[PDB]
């Protein structure tokens, strides 16, 4: 996709 | 690769709000954070990281 994600990232 | 490395407790108000994740990230450093998770992440070095303190320095958080 791209960098990681903001933290957290759930659900 | 010796100096360089100061920094602190990042700026919580400096950090603008991603809708789709629904945490924060600060243009300023390129930091990630997220006060549930209590992690943090530069995606300037692509680096998944954690405010240590003691260290000065953002140290991954990437345990394994």
């Amino acid at each position: 996709g791209m960098r990681p994600p903001p933290p957290g990232i759930r659900g | 690769g010796a100096m360089g490395t100061k920094y602190a407790v990042p700026d919580t108000s400096t950090y603008q709000y991603d809708e789709s994740s629904g945490y924060y990230y600060d243009p300023t450093t390129g930091l990630y954070y997220d006060p549930n998770s209590q992690y943090y992440y530069n995606s300037l070095t692509q680096q998944y990281l954690y405010w240590d303190g003691e260290k000065e320095t953002y140290v991954p958080a990437a345990e394994s």
